[PDB]
């Protein structure tokens, strides 16, 4: 709590985690949200507009 | 003979995710018969007509 209250700079959203958990989450290149909708296509514009 | 009377690929056009070959060759009028190949014009580096 004191760490979060001390470090305050514009443009940052603080997160305080364990090192090992942070590394595992950084290497985990999956989907974190409960539900995920993947829209795949041949170009970026169509899938974005979709 | 590999390209003019051939048609070997020289590159690929990229369109988003698709890749289409690019050809290079003379017309068909210079491909029908061996006599048509005996007269296949070539422009030697000396800029002569052979
Ligand atoms: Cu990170």
């Amino acid at each position: 709590e004191e760490l979060d209250n001390t470090v305050r700079l514009p443009g940052l959203a603080n997160l305080w985690v364990p090192p090992i958990r942070n590394r595992i989450d950084m290497l985990s290149t999956g989907i974190k949200s409960p539900i995920g909708i993947k829209v795949s296509g041949t170009v970026l514009a169509d899938i974005d507009a979709m | 003979v590999t390209s003019a009377v051939g048609g070997a690929m020289v590159g690929e056009t990229v369109e988003g995710i698709a890749r289409y070959p690019i050809n290079l060759r003379y017309p068909q009028s210079w491909r029908d018969s061996p006599q048509a190949l005996r007269q296949l014009p070539i422009l030697t580096p000396m800029k002569q007509q052979i």
